[PDB]
């Protein structure tokens, strides 16, 4: 990390507040005989797990000599949390950041990035995320100083989770993990935590979650789905499939139901993907072999970012 | 689809 | 508290994640010869300092026998963070919560409360916050089981800050505070921290901030202003004025400018009142007597809650 | 005005 008790010292920069997040037992929602522990990545300073990947890319690339503040331009295609965390850290590190995303995206997504002074390049709506990806590649191809964050392939991504997320989990659960479950977006969280757990001698079963409507790891066809943050519709190079014991599909509507229930049951307020992870954890926890075992999963992002999405439409409609 |  | 290293243990409930927040030096924005330390109350689990007051009211009232889960109904008039924190903790504690607020409030304010299953009673727009206050009083007067949170008078409010916020600050700054500055909403944060600091032997100067456009502590007339979270337009019973060395007015537009600058300079993303607190801290830090001294202030709430307000309209317009 |  190195470990740094935030509750007892004054940080020199906001990036020292990233990681070392809390862990929380699922209680009222957990009606099973297994313990379920939630790694609260929603509590990062920009409210999601991507703060760890942002920091890892800036810190490790600079240290290796591949980024130079005020010269390098960091470019990425993202209509979600990676673009936020890149924009937030690029600002305080003196990098120009360009994020591409379709024209059709909500004012909130565009506006949050411009607060942190990122340049947002909007691509034609009809081309979808493919069009935003192509624009980011062309920008980086044309300009020597422009480089791709490359969230889906960068070696920094699994590495940060192996060095931080996974050893935090290990200490918090007192070296006791029987199953680790995470939705795969880039695959960094699952891959890095699975690496750390195995290095510590844990026999935890490693479970990857994906949307039923885009079941790519399971061998099916990519498609549009609701579970923001996971399910890219290809197998990311970051993901090391050799570490996975089971791929479990979760339907977007089970994720959405579970998110709504979690707020009221346990006070956990998250996005679609924390609903999918908890649905999957509870499913595993019902398996009779898991009686008395400890299941760990992740709450990737805080709910306030999703107030305008399909996630809480049922509440919106009700209001 | 995807938003990551 | 008691102290509980969240980074090394698994919490049994989300309310154990409240408080023990980080502290962060102001860096690029601080061009002065004084140190400025930001107490990061934006990092609470429901993203503001009111999580401490919510917990204190539920915990201390139950312990004293004044609240009984499933019987007591907690009522409060709030179109800001107190209503959020009351709604969030009431849900997981098995209290019905009723929050009153004018009809004219944004869908976000109403919807965030209904996510946590609070009842929101909307009062006529033309009556403003006075109408919402009157409705909360009538509800509590009419129903024996309905009680007012009473954020502006409750003894729990300064007490929680004296027991937690103030001793955290003391440990984080290594027992070195020359000035503590906070905007007064209910006055709890300033009063409790000032009490703790004085009990520890600190000679810190205690500075209360209020909006220039509603300069009540300064002896002027109440009026509408922009600085959400502070400036109630009366002197709250919680506030102990005997502890205050200086009342400093900050104009709503200086608060708004400072908030926008803080995101880009230091990566701190907050509401109007964290802009006003930082503006005030920087003003004090310019005073020649403060050379080499440590000034502490507060970032009361995270910025994402304000994305729809006047605060970031300049960015919204730009986008 | 106030929002607290
Ligand atoms: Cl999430
Ligand atoms: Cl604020």
């Amino acid at each position: 990390a190195a470990p740094f008790d935030k509750s007892k010292n004054v940080a020199q920069s906001i990036d020292q507040l990233i990681g070392q997040t809390p862990a929380l037992y699922l209680n009222k929602l957990n009606n099973t005989k297994a313990k379920v522990v939630l790694k609260m990545e929603c509590e990062n300073p920009m409210a999601s797990v991507k703060d760890r990947l942002g920091f890892a890319i800036y810190d490790k690339a600079e240290k290796e000599g591949k980024l130079i503040p005020g010269k390098s331009i960091v470019v990425e295609s993202s209509s979600g949390n990676t673009g936020v965390s890149l924009a937030h850290l690029g600002a305080i590190r003196g990098y120009k950041v360009i994020i591409t995303m379709p024209e059709s995206m909500s004012l909130e997504r565009r506006c949050l990035l411009r607060i942190f002074g990122a340049e947002v390049i909007l691509t034609p709506a009809a081309l979808g995320m493919k069009g935003a990806v192509a624009m980011a590649k062309k920008i980086v191809a044309a300009n020597p100083n422009a480089v791709l964050a490359d969230q889906f392939a960068t070696k920094y991504n699994a590495l940060i989770h192996e060095e931080t997320t996974g050893p935090e989990i290990w200490e918090q659960t007192n070296h006791n993990v029987d199953c680790f479950i995470a939705g795969v977006g880039t695959g960094g969280t699952l891959t890095g935590v699975a690496r750390a757990l195995k290095k510590m001698g844990s026999h935890a079963r490693i479970v990857a979650v994906e949307p039923t409507e885009s079941p790519v790891l399971s061998g099916g066809k990519p498609g549009p789905h609701k579970i923001q943050g996971i399910g890219p519709g290809f197998v990311p190079d970051v993901l090391d499939r050799s570490l996975i014991d089971e791929v479990l599909c979760v339907a977007g509507d089970d994720a959405i139901e579970t998110a709504l229930k979690l707020t009221r049951s346990d006070g956990v307020f998250c996005g679609f993907s924390g609903g999918a992870n908890v649905y999957a954890a509870l499913k595993i926890a019902e398996r009779p072999e898991m009686e008395g075992k400890t299941i760990v999963t992740v709450i990737p992002s805080f709910g306030e970012r999703y107030l305008s999405t399909t996630l809480y439409r049922s509440v919106r409609d009700e209001v | 689809d995807w938003s990551i």
